[PDB]
């Protein structure tokens, strides 16, 4: 069966517009599957970069109390809070102070954390060649600054900081601005919009500015699960205080996952439509071929083979054409996918216009990884559509012999 | 001792404008007895081959086969009879371009066999039977049209033949080999009985054999 | 019947009794182009509706292209509003904005303030709650905050907050003497948009005293635009006397460039769809010429020139493209039109919640015209080869 | 005078056999009378009919028209020369089985002056003059096989056909009423017609023309 179909394809080399009837279908399948592969690789790269650049540094959840700032280690115990589902926890100080330096200024949400607790809790390294995290202790009261914020203030590794700090008072003495400048400890790079808000101070030293004692706000979670966060974050009562509503990792950055999945579905459907159009092309060439080789189909009928073989012959013909197109497309897609970031950088340099804005996007560069199961899915769907297209000429291949 | 006659006739599908072919057909093929027809098939007589052999359904009357009327069976069943017993050459031009002649002759056996190994062996021994060992493994279009019919007959008889509805056995080749095919066809008769019914219009060999009939309009 | 040789092409379209009209091979290109245009128009219109939803959200409640003098604040006597009618605007109103930082008793925040006169109406007016802006008279140093800004700062109503203007003084040898004056909150505005958290309403005179501008001059005039997205075109205009034309492209603008790039990316994918359809076009004609290469011989000697027959196959592919483009655009616009009203509720699958749509007629027409051009330019190769020589008559 | 033939041959690949048709011939067309050249076929004689028409550039050959050469003109110039003055039928059933028989007859009429009142009127009577009025609106596919050729004969004749170079008025005929087409060309000559070059491959019942020639395979 394979002999007749395969020699039918390679046989038609003279006449029949060889350079306009088959290479065109090959190009159609190639662009279709190649761009779909590139898109899926880009989406998988987005998932990987989101997991290793947002999930590893953002707290997996938050606990808050509308009452006085102290929640744990003064009024309650975080050890009671540890229940099956949470990997670790550490108290965090939500300390918004904002920074102005005259002509230069930006908005930051200063945060107070113990270096050992954050090192054990979540993977948030200094992300700089300086590697000053080991020196970042409750000593000289150094302050971490994000790259975008440091860029705004035009500050560097070692210098003073024009940080503005507020004061609190129970309705006795209000509006008494104060400023303390101690030091700056490196940068904190994520190549995302988070780099313009984060600024970290040792928790013990942070308590020395906000005038209280042994009192820390909530925000103490680190969760081994990364999707069940919305459910088991409801672990209040172990600290009492307020249990009406506590912020979680859902909502603040949960829309990113929804967007990634939705883009995947849209791109998949659109490229399946592309493959369907190319299958229209191949069914057209199939019906033309069966009209051309009607005499041969007649003589094969004269020589035995029943209705089945001719159907099989032309189904194999169409499937072979589609398979060649899909193979060319998938090899192009694989070779271009593993070099996606270099080629995007190349075209960005040539165009001279940054494709992804660091201001609004969290990547600043286009990632890509290949899963080698998406490729199998691509070939499966391409061959299935090719067979579906080939079905009709198969039925219109049982023509009675003209003579 | 087999009828082969059912007073069958064929007409066009409409029958009001287009004409028809000769009426009250009376084949008497019977067993493996050789026949020859020279009744000027150029006027149009190939329609019987479209009926005799189950190529197309006849408008009126049927054909009695070896032991059962093949017209009263499924096309799948009919195709099996055509492959196993009947051998056709006709004038389909028997051209499989881009398909090598060695496999081309073996095609009817290549529709399924107990052991693929010996299918090729039958092809070569028929090529030497017709004398076509030279230039066997190459395209038929490359080969001249003189040997085009030489390989054509082999495909008809490569399978074990019992009915051979041969048309134009001479081809366009020399009279020495044109007459020698009778010796070649006679050799197969020595092996076992096999019918050779020929419909042509060339009168050179019309009287050359026995059991010759003629029917153009009756 | 028509001395334009289109009779031959039109009859090829209809075909004989056993031709490709009923075998879904002549109109296969048509349906491919139809689906391509369907995707184009539907997705582009929906995503344009998404973009327009942001137009009303973050630009319908934001200053747009304040007209400020070259030296600094513009004295209203020098350049009165009576002679600033620039084409393309909707109306005009004085306003004063600037970067300020807000510190309450507990927390601190940053925003931009609106020096507006309560006498004129405000696009934020239908979003105030339990507050009427007429209380913003000079002297009281009043201010209205945003719901998100109030939540961030904690204060709700009747509290006193301080505003610090960075662009002031910072030159005295006493370290710094920034312009600081206390203000009291009166209420919040609860527009369901992200403009909150950095937008507050103040009186014009209070704004003038805040920024140390001499006299009661104003920074500039708010300039509404009917189509603010195309403001860059309005940038080049004859501004009366010396002034700047400073826009929202500096504070915002990166987000809108990003959404435009997203629009272009979606357009590129759906244009890949239509380009695959165009590639499908050429083969169908290539078959339609390689077959019927017999009948061209009959016509070739009968008299018509190669240019005469170069058109009949040219119109053969083009007419398929014409029908597909119009049918796709018309039916496609129908899908978008019914996807907001009488929309079959499928909000559980996608994000849902009344998918906004904005069918822009100019956008649809251009796409249909491009589909016409792409389909027609594709047919040239089969038509050009359709008249080469007289082979195998 | 009208057309002056010269050495015409067919060329193939230089490495293989070119298979030249002829290399020493020179014939002229008298304005008013006609020729008849038929010999042993099998060397492109059927395709040689297309050689006379403006279809392919001759291989080491050339033809001339009245007062000016035909092989030294552009394709646009060739069009008018063979549109309203020159027409000829072909070997097989080349009658464009897509339009109506009325349109096939009026096909070269449509390519020219737009006299739609005259175009439809002339074709019906002229086809009736051939012997076909009833069922003329039928498609060529739904038509008699022999009737397919006679329709083309009317198609080959136009308003002012200066010359026809067809060579197969015979073929699918009836021998009872198909003999009329033989005298139709002569009747136009008897009614002040033009030169009608026509001759069939079989000289029997066809040498009734002005003068009789033979075909050579030089
Ligand atoms: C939210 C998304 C984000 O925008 C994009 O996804 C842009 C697409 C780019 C993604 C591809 C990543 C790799 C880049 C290069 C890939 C190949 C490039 C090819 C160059 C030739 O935007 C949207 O999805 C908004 C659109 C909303 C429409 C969704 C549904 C509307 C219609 C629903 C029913 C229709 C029948």
């Amino acid at each position: 069966s394979l002999l007749i179909g395969l020699r039918f394809s390679r046989g038609r080399r003279r006449g029949g517009m060889v350079s306009l009837i088959s290479v065109i279908s090959t190009i159609g399948i190639a662009l279709g599957v190649a761009v779909l592969i590139v898109g899926l690789s880009a989406m998988n790269g987005f998932e990987r970069e989101l997991n290793n650049r947002i999930l590893a540094v953002v707290p997996h959840g938050e606990i808050e109390a509308v009452d006085q700032p102290w929640t744990n280690w003064q009024e309650a115990l975080d050890h009671v809070q540890k229940v099956p589902g949470i990997a670790a926890a550490a108290p965090y100080i939500n300390f918004t102070g904002l920074v102005e330096s005259g002509a230069n200024l930006r908005a930051i949400q200063v945060k107070g954390v113990n270096p050992q607790q954050e090192q054990r809790l979540s993977a948030l390294p200094s992300f700089v060649q300086g590697d000053a995290w080991r020196n970042f202790k409750a000593g000289e009261q150094q302050i971490i600054i994000g790259k975008g914020v440091a860029d705004a203030l035009k500050v560097k590794q070692g210098d003073w900081v024009s940080i503005m700090i507020p004061n609190s008072n129970p309705e006795h003495k209000l509006m008494q601005p104060k400023r303390v400048r101690l030091h700056v400890a490196g940068i904190l790079q994520l190549s995302g919009q988070l780099d313009h808000s984060f600024a970290m101070i040792p928790l013990a030293d942070a308590q020395q500015y906000l005038d209280m004692g042994s009192s820390v706000s909530g925000i103490a979670l680190k969760m081994t699960d990364v999707f069940n966060a919305n459910k088991l974050v409801r672990d209040a009562g172990e600290v009492t205080n307020s249990y009406v509503y506590i912020k979680s990792w859902i909502g603040t950055y949960g829309y990113m996952y929804r967007d990634i999945q939705m883009i995947r579905a849209i791109m998949y459907l659109a490229m399946v439509l592309v493959i369907g159009v190319a299958c229209f092309n191949i069914v057209s060439t199939l019906v033309m071929a069966v009209k051309d080789k009607s005499g041969d189909i007649a003589v094969l009928r004269t020589l035995g083979a029943k209705d089945g073989l001719i159907r099989a012959i032309f189904v194999w013909y169409g499937l072979l054409a589609g398979l060649f197109g899909s193979l060319c497309g998938v090899i192009i897609g694989v070779v271009v996918s593993l070099q996606l970031t270099p080629i995007i950088e190349w075209i960005e340099k040539l165009i001279g216009h940054q494709f992804l804005s660091s201001d609004i996007y969290f990547i600043d560069f286009l990632p890509s990884e290949l899963h080698w199961l998406d490729v199998f899915y691509v070939l499966v769907t391409a061959l299935l559509l090719s067979l579906l297209a080939s079905w009709y000429p198969a039925r219109r291949a049982s023509n009675i012999d003209p003579a | 001792i087999l009828l082969q006659c059912d007073n069958l006739c064929k007409r066009y599908q409409e029958g009001s404008v287009q004409t028809d072919v000769l009426h009250n057909v009376s084949f008497s093929v019977g067993e493996g007895e050789m026949m020859a027809i020279v009744g000027s098939s150029g006027s149009g007589k190939s329609t019987l081959l479209h009926l005799l052999g189950g190529l197309d359904t006849p408008t009126s009357g049927d054909v009695i086969f070896n032991g059962q009327p093949m017209s009263k069976l499924s096309s799948a069943a009919k195709a099996e009879l055509r492959n196993q017993k009947l051998g056709f050459i006709y004038q389909f031009h028997h051209l499989l371009p881009d398909f090598t002649a060695l496999e081309n002759v073996a095609m009817p056996l290549l529709i399924g066999k107990k052991k693929p190994a010996e299918i090729n062996s039958r092809a070569l021994e028929m090529l030497k039977a017709v004398g076509l060992d030279h230039r066997a493994n190459h395209r038929p279009s490359e080969l001249s049209g003189g040997e085009r019919q030489r390989v054509a007959i082999a495909r008809a008889l490569v399978n074990n033949p019992r009915l051979v509805l041969a048309d134009e056995p001479t081809g366009n080749l020399d009279a020495r080999n044109a007459d020698s095919i009778f010796q070649l066809l006679g050799e197969l008769n020595r092996l076992q009985g096999t019918a050779f019914l020929v419909v042509t219009h060339d009168l050179q060999l019309a009287k050359r054999m026995s059991r010759q009939l003629e029917m153009r309009d009756g | 019947y028509q001395p334009v040789a289109l009779f031959i092409g039109l009859r090829y379209m209809r075909g004989r009794a056993a031709d490709r009209f009923g075998r879904f091979v002549s109109w296969l290109s048509t349906i491919g182009i139809t689906l391509g245009v369907m995707a184009l128009v539907t997705v582009l219109s929906v995503m344009n509706g998404f973009e327009r939803e942001l137009q009303n959200n973050i630009l319908g409640l934001m200053p747009q292209a304040i007209l400020s003098s070259e030296h600094g604040s513009l004295n209203p006597q020098q350049l009165p509003e009576t002679a600033v009618k620039l084409d393309g605007v909707n109306r005009v109103a004085p306003i004063t904005t600037g970067d300020v930082v807000l510190q309450s008793a507990r927390s601190v925040a940053v925003g931009v303030m609106l020096g507006i006169d309560p006498a004129q109406k405000d696009p934020l007016t239908p979003y105030l709650v339990n507050v009427k802006q007429t209380d913003l008279e000079p002297g009281k140093y009043n201010v209205i905050l945003g719901e998100q800004l109030a939540s961030q700062l904690g204060v709700n109503r009747g509290d006193q907050i301080r505003v610090m203007v960075p662009s002031a003084s910072q030159f005295t040898p006493m370290g710094r003497i920034p312009s600081q004056r206390l203000f009291n909150v009166i209420g919040t505005f609860a527009a369901n948009s992200e403009v909150d958290g950095y937008e507050m309403l103040v009186n014009i005179e209070d704004a003038s005293r805040l920024m140390r501008y001499p006299a009661g001059n104003i920074t500039g005039w708010r300039l509404w635009l009917d189509e603010p997205l195309k403001v860059d075109s309005l940038s080049q205009q004859k501004l009366p006397e010396g002034s700047k034309w400073q826009d929202w492209r500096d504070r915002k603008g990166e987000l809108f460039q990003a959404v435009r790039m997203e629009k272009n990316m979606m357009g590129l994918l759906l244009s890949l769809i239509v380009a695959v359809a165009a590639f499908n076009i050429i083969t169908s004609l290539g078959l339609m010429v390689m077959e019927k290469q017999g009948e061209v011989a009959i016509l070739q000697t009968q008299g018509l020139t190669p240019r005469q027959i170069m058109m009949v196959f040219m119109v053969q592919g083009a007419s398929a493209g014409i029908i597909g483009a119009i049918l796709g655009a018309a039916l496609g616009a129908l899908l978008a039109s019914q996807l907001n009203n009488l929309m079959p509720i499928i909000g559980v699958l996608l994000d849902g919640a009344a998918l906004p749509v904005a069918i822009e007629p100019l956008q649809v027409i251009v796409i249909a015209l491009v589909a016409m051009a792409i389909a027609l330019l594709s047919t040239l190769y089969p038509s050009w080869r359709a008249a080469a020589t007289q082979p195998a008559e």
